[PDB]
């Protein structure tokens, strides 16, 4: 494919190993983390957006985590 | 050893399809290429298209897409090329050659056969 | 106009959750489960007597 | 682009004659050139299976390389049995096809 | 692999268009759209989560849209 | 052990936001940008006479 929609989580799994598990386990996460360490500018805006949206620490945390996670994965 | 028999030369009439068989044994045929280079009398030889035996399709020279077709079989390790249309132009001997899949080796035609010859006339 | 290269590695990266089989003439597809209702009707121990 | 090499004559006394192959910025300036010599009327053999590497051709006297847009071959101690047509073929990557040359009628006296 | 993390927003602005502006302008949204059309199940879960966490209307809609974007991209 | 193919189209996909620089002899970087100053004192009208 365009390698943007990996064939993952289809549910039709078996005891045997998949094509690539040791790397696909952390591929997307490592992309997000290298993004975040490269560019901290988005973090300030994400913190502000989570903070000034109606704030209960549950809501603030979930909004901040999602907003900091979505932009890197889906640029 | 590794070689290509290329069957025997045959000559036909215009407006009919001719076949050129090309078998190469002695090595694992799957990995390497077959190139099908044409050579005219008293003229330079030009290459037309690959065929990957394992999964490959035709990738003819721009001059020759829709003019020729290439098929193959893996069990017998033979590559088939046939001429869907014989005009007066194609009066030459057609070759076979083994090619590598390396980017620098697309032109690597290490081994050649005898050369099946076909000419067209009334 | 450009032909945009070769998508082979993109494919190999894409199928990140697919299983594996073997392709040698016919294909023997591994990685599957099958239930079987065993029938112990006629089994008898050797050397009981 | 397309490659064109010139036909030329030579003599049986040993001398360096250069079969120059000229191409473009997409076909030979970046890729490995391949040098072929054919005994006329039969199947051409391969003379150089890399840029400057010969598989089993006549050693120590057939050697050449490429410079920028031009590739060249040098032959030394050329006798009569070397009467052959010499071909330079390079892989064109823009048109996704190998680019064979017209041919050199290298005649040795 | 390298297919992930294009430098879409890298910021080296230019007047002429880029390598693939036409496709890259919409490929990510195309991935999300085809993922949603393939799998309708996640919509119910996202609606449930937003409805039971969103105190207000705007918080609910933001949570829903972020959840519906992150998961197809993280796939 | 496997080989994981070739990353040609992978790289072609990756360089989405990059520009194009046609290199034939050395490099010819197009899509440039540059600031200039025009000192226009010595511009004859050419039609005074
Ligand atoms: C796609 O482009 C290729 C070239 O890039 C076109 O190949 C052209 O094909 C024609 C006929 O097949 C060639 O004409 C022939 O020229 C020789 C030259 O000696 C002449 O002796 C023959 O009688 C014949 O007229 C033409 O030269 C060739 N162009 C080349 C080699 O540059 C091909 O037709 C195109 N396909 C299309 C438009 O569908």
């Amino acid at each position: 494919s365009v390698a943007l929609a990996p064939h993952v989580g289809m549910g039709l799994d078996t005891r045997t190993q998949t094509w690539m598990s040791a790397e696909g386990a952390w591929r997307q996460v490592e992309k997000v983390e290298t993004w975040a360490l490269r560019h901290p500018g988005f973090t300030i805006l994400a913190l502000f957006l989570a903070h000034y949206i109606g704030t209960s620490l549950t809501q603030k945390v979930v909004i901040f985590i999602l907003l900091m996670l979505v932009t890197p994965s889906m640029t | 050893q590794v070689q290509l028999v290329q069957s025997g030369a045959e000559v036909k009439k215009p407006g009919a399809p001719v076949k050129v068989s090309c078998e190469a044994s002695g090595y694992t045929f799957t990995d390497y290429f077959i190139h099908w280079v044409r050579q005219a009398p008293g003229q330079g030889l030009e290459w037309m298209g690959w065929i990957n035996p394992i999964s490959g399709g035709t990738n003819y020279h721009p001059r020759f897409h829709g003019g020729v077709t290439m098929t193959r079989d893996t069990s017998m390790k033979v590559a088939y090329m046939e001429l869907k249309r014989l005009t007066s132009d194609d009066t030459a001997v057609y070759f076979c050659a083994r090619g590598r899949d390396f980017r620098g080796g697309y032109s690597q035609l290490d081994y050649w056969g005898q050369g099946t010859l076909v000419t067209v006339s009334s | 106009v450009v032909v945009l290269g070769s998508q082979e590695g993109a494919m190999h990266t894409a199928l990140t959750g697919a299983t594996e089989i073997q392709n040698s003439g016919g294909t023997s597809i591994f990685a599957g489960h099958l239930k079987c209702r065993l029938k112990m009707d006629k089994l008898e121990l050797k050397g009981m007597s | 682009s397309v490659l064109t090499q010139p036909p030329s004559a030579s003599g049986t006394p040993g001398q360096r004659v250069t079969i120059s192959c000229s191409g473009g910025s997409s076909n030979i300036a970046i890729n490995t050139v391949n040098w072929y010599q054919q005994v006329p009327g039969t199947a051409p053999k391969l003379l150089m299976y890399s840029n400057n590497q010969r598989p089993s051709g006549v050693p120590d006297r057939f050697s050449g390389s490429k410079s920028g847009t031009s590739a060249s071959l040098a032959i030394s101690g050329l006798q009569s049995e070397d009467e052959a047509d010499y071909y330079c073929a390079t892989w064109d990557d823009s048109l996704k096809d190998v680019l064979f040359g017209g041919g050199t009628k290298l005649t040795v006296l």
